[PDB]
């Protein structure tokens, strides 16, 4: 082999390193990674009852969620680190109308970012109970901040949870439709948004994340084989 | 050096109008998307409006929808903002912000506390 | 009285710019107008280094010009033997989000850091026979974007909190802190004599610093967007910067202003990495178009393209003997070109 | 710190069996290859067997093939030499040596204490040390010469020669590896030189701690061969 | 604020004190360096394969 004995032993050492790397490859490729985004007062800290990192388990599938908070206000540069993640989980407070436009702008910026052009977004419209109470109280008006609410009608496919008021449903679906119309302008079928209504007591969030990740993986596999 | 200079502010009675201008230098103005932002006393920065390179795409925030209009002259390398029917809450310091990178639609970090490609601003009081 | 300070600053800047213009008698294009072109510079991929799991952000050559270290977001550093394509060391990291790595000139230590705002120093040579963390430097308030060794007990770091620092590894403390940038500092380049260093930041600004005193000697402007990479010319009297402007620029310390620009109309993507040859005649720059361009520094004429990767060219390096070029990309591959 | 303590010695009848153990501590045993080296009474050093990290490769000396076997237990950090059909020629002291192989490393750096085993009554590179004894006084400079039957300079450019020192009543210690490099913790006064087949070891400012027996070994190809030994008696 | 502007003005004054040299001399120096080291650059002058460590 025109190799000295020490060269052969070095080769054997490299082979053992490669075996360890292959085991790590299996372990790494098994686990799904998620990036948690959303401003303060949205409650992104408590979305899964299982803070820079978090592990959780759903039906023999491992999810690892990252919340980057120890940085500066600017996120133009480090966000590029998260372009291999399966999903971006974006949490929005659905009761505060004073800062909802900021959430819309942030969601737009995330959606159209060049290095986030293939990452799907799971949208959590948190704090539904507070929105419902504020709507039934009547003190606050969406029309003050969103004039388009007047010329709005509830969707045909909208579902009312058993026992509710139509005004609450209208508010909820207007809030969802804002993000949806942001999301259906540049997606081109490469990535999609999965919106959900979740309160604080809700405990189904992990299952929703699991199903959404299943769908994301299926779409990615279809596209990679050039079938969609 | 990237320089953005705002002008055209002051005190105006409610219901009046005002024209803000932003002169840009040190870069290719036609290659970048531009934004108008404001900061009110006791409040943080708030995105107001934005216009793309060719000017085909124009977007506003909700409170200014219809009342304001944004434009740009690439030949003169200047950005213009016309402000009509000024509500009393329009009082703020106005900034003309430039998007960090050319040939892009996403514009990160325009309402950040310390953004390099911004200006000194003009005070508008209603 | 803020307006007084602002007008003083404007007057000072006007004085600086007119004093600078008082020296622009001629341009490098006219001075090097009668130089024979280098010719078609064609390089080929001699080694392809496989084994990383995710995108590679950083790499660094050894002084022996044979061993190199690379860093991936899977959470691993790997020391490669270029001649044999062998894995000498595989160091798992405590944090997956690593953005930089450096190799000590002596060859006894490596450094790394990232979104954890910590600079970790690993001792390569121990009696136990395995790499262990030698020191864990803390104190930055933002992600660590670059780090470079001066000797076995001194390191210079740049961070996303808009500052650089000089450390004493034994005590784990900042001996010096360099401030003045109004944006995230992306890359830094030590001088061959290890006396001065430049930093480029996300404000279209580069700054020259003296390590011993800790003050900004000069400030260079001219870019339109964030500077992503910076590197000295070999003799130490000039340096090159690349940015999201899709242009590279050459600045001279003595003239305190730029001398040449490197761009083409087709190029619309930013430069991620930049490096010089051994003689400084060639400038190598990797882009977001998955390619590296070779520029005739003295003539600003493109001379060749390295096109072998299928994703963003994240890191680039040239050996100390100028014998090979290593390019590492987001496609989890690192290639050697000669 | 590093320990490679060996056990299992004793007196045995001929044609018998015996198990020698080497328990290691203070270092990554799994990443190190292991050697057995036996020293006959009032003779030189002889190589016995080599087990690699991960047990992927096993080499035996011709004099011990079939009868000896080497094994390791990485979880328990222990090396084993099982021996059968023991002969009078096997009477020797058995050292347990560690050696790691990668670009720029020092193999054969640490040797174990050893254990005494007593038995009741061709294409091999030959190393030749010219002098078996050297008289010299402290403060002078002395040179030891080692000759090789075949050129040790390999096409990669590495001349695989190793210099060890065995102080009286002690295990051998590595002085020089690959004919030029100075091992860690070894005084600067030692120097190595050579060309292909003739090598010299130079010891400036000779001191009391430097008196002993010097051995030259080649690592070019298996089996590994030691020299005859030069005894620097004061 | 006040401190930031004061530091900016002070740094500008400090940078004002340096003595600049003409661009022609600097360009000539860089050109001279590149000419002088035009033989020790393997990437500029290809090296024979037997000498190249990555020849394979």
């Amino acid at each position: 082999c025109t190799l000295s004995a020490e060269d052969k032993a070095a080769v054997e050492r490299s082979k053992m390193i490669e075996k360890q790397l292959q085991k790590d490859k299996q372990v790494y490729r098994a686990t799904h990674r998620l990036l948690l985004l959303g401003a303060d007062n949205s409650g992104k800290s408590t979305i899964v009852k299982q803070i820079f990192e978090t592990k959780f388990q759903v039906d023999k599938v491992n999810f690892h969620m990252f919340d980057v908070g120890g940085q500066r206000d600017e996120r133009r540069k480090w966000i590029q680190c998260f372009n291999d993640v399966t999903a971006i989980i974006f949490v929005v407070d659905s009761s505060d109308y004073n800062r909802l436009q900021e959430a819309l702008n942030d969601f737009k910026s995330i959606w159209n970012n060049r290095w986030l052009r293939t990452i799907s977004v799971i949208l959590f419209l948190n704090k539904q109970d507070l929105l419902a109470e504020k709507v039934l109280a009547g003190k606050s008006k969406i029309e003050d901040y969103f004039p388009e609410f007047a010329r709005y009608t509830t969707p045909e496919d909208a579902t009312p949870e058993p026992g509710e008021d139509p005004r609450v449903t209208r508010a909820k679906y207007f809030i969802r439709d804002e993000f949806l119309r942001i999301s259906t302008a540049s997606g081109d079928g490469r990535h999609y948004c999965y919106p959900h209504f979740t309160c604080a007591v809700d405990t189904e969030n992990a299952r929703r994340i699991f199903n959404d990740c299943k769908d994301i993986i299926l779409q990615m596999n279809l596209r990679e084989y050039n079938l969609v | 050096q990237v320089q953005l200079q705002e002008s055209g502010g002051g005190l105006v009675q409610p219901g009046g109008s005002l024209r803000l201008s932003c002169a840009a230098s040190g870069f290719t103005f036609s290659n970048y998307k531009m934004n108008w932002v404001r900061q009110a006393p006791g409040k943080g920065l708030e995105w107001v409006s934005d216009i793309s390179q060719s000017g085909a795409s124009i977007s506003y925030t909700g409170s200014v929808k219809g009342r304001f209009t944004i434009s740009r002259d690439n030949a003169k390398n200047t950005l213009y903002l016309q402000m009509n029917s000024l509500k009393p809450e329009d009082t703020a310091v106005y900034y003309c912000a430039r998007c960090p990178a050319p040939f892009t639609r996403d514009c990160f970090d325009v309402t950040s506390t310390t953004y390099a490609y911004r200006g000194q601003g003009t005070q508008v009081t209603v | 009285e803020l307006d007084q300070l602002r007008q003083e600053a404007e007057q000072l800047k006007n004085q600086i710019r007119d004093a600078r213009k008082a020296c622009a008698d001629a341009t490098l294009s006219q001075i090097t107008n009668n130089i024979d072109p280098v010719g078609r510079i064609q390089m080929r991929t001699r080694r392809t280094l496989r084994g990383h799991l995710a995108k590679i952000y950083a790499m660094h050559w050894g002084t022996d010009s044979r061993l190199l270290v690379s860093a991936s977001q899977d959470g691993k550093l790997i020391i490669w033997d270029s001649y044999t394509t062998n894995k000498v060391h595989a160091i798992p990291l405590r944090s997956s989000w690593v953005m930089t790595c450096a190799y000590a000139p002596s060859g006894n230590y490596v450094a790394c850091g990232g979104l954890d705002n910590i600079c970790s120093i690993y001792n390569l040579k121990t009696r136990e026979g395995n790499v262990r963390v030698s020191r864990e430097l803390a104190g930055h308030t933002g992600y660590l974007s670059c780090c470079r060794f001066l000797d076995d007990n001194q390191i210079v770091t740049s961070s996303g909190d808009t500052t650089c620092a000089l450390w004493d590894i034994e005590t784990g403390q900042q001996t010096t802190t360099f401030t003045g940038h109004t944006g995230d500092v992306m890359s830094l380049s030590l001088a061959p004599d290890t006396r001065l260093f430049v930093s480029g930041a996300c404000d279209a600004s580069a700054k020259l610093w003296d390590v011993r005193e800790g003050m900004c000697r000069q400030t260079f402007t001219g870019h339109e967007s964030d500077i992503n990479a910076i590197c000295f010319f070999p003799n130490g009297n000039a340096f090159a910067t690349g940015s999201d402007d899709a242009t590279c620029r050459l600045f001279d310390l003595r003239a305190d202003q730029e001398l040449m620009t490197y761009s083409h109309d087709n190029i619309i993507c930013g430069i991620t990495s930049v490096s010089f040859s051994k003689s400084g005649r060639l400038l190598l720059a990797g882009y977001d178009d998955f390619n590296c361009n070779v520029w005739d520094a003295l003539k600003a004429d493109r001379a060749g393209v390295l096109a072998g990767h299928d994703n963003r060219v994240s890191c680039l390096g040239v050996t100390d003997d100028g014998m090979a070029v290593a390019t590492g990309s987001w496609d989890s591959f690192l290639k050697i070109w000669n | 710190d590093v320990q490679l303590v060996e056990s299992g010695g004793g007196l045995v009848q001929p044609g018998g069996s015996r198990k020698l153990s080497c328990s290691a501590s203070g270092f990554a045993f799994s990443s190190f290859g292991m050697h057995w080296v036996r020293q006959a009474p009032e003779k030189g050093l002889e190589w016995v067997a080599y087990i690699s990290s991960g047990s992927g490769t096993i080499y035996y000396a011709d004099t011990v093939k079939g009868r000896f076997t080497i094994s390791r237990d990485d979880p328990k950090n222990t090396l084993f030499l099982q021996m059968t059909s023991l002969r009078s020629e096997d009477t020797a002291m058995y050292y347990c040596v560690r050696s790691i192989y990668y670009y720029g490393s020092s193999p054969f750096d640490f040797w174990g204490q050893g254990t005494t085993l007593t038995v009741s009554s061709g294409s091999d590179i030959v190393m030749t040390q010219a002098t078996s004894s050297v008289p010299v006084t402290p403060g002078e400079s002395v040179s030891i010469s080692c000759r090789s039957s075949k050129s040790l300079l390999h096409s990669n450019g590495n001349t695989y020669l190793y210099w060890f020192l065995q102080r009286p009543g002690q295990s051998p210690q590595l002085l020089i590896y690959r004919m030029s490099n100075l091992a860690s913790g070894v005084p600067d006064r030692f120097s190595g030189s050579g060309s292909g087949t003739a090598f010299t070891l130079t010891i400036s400012r000779l001191e009391a701690e430097d008196v002993g027996v010097y051995y030259c070994m080649q690592h070019l190809e298996y089996p590994l061969t030691f020299g005859a030994g030069t005894k620097l008696e004061l | 604020s006040i401190a930031q502007a004061r530091k900016l003005v002070e740094q500008l004054k400090m940078e004002a004190n340096i003595d600049r040299i003409k661009v022609s001399k600097a360009a000539a120096d860089l050109m001279a360096y590149c000419e002088a080291h035009a033989k020790e650059d393997p990437l500029l002058t290809p090296v024979p394969a037997s000498e190249n460590p990555f020849r394979e």
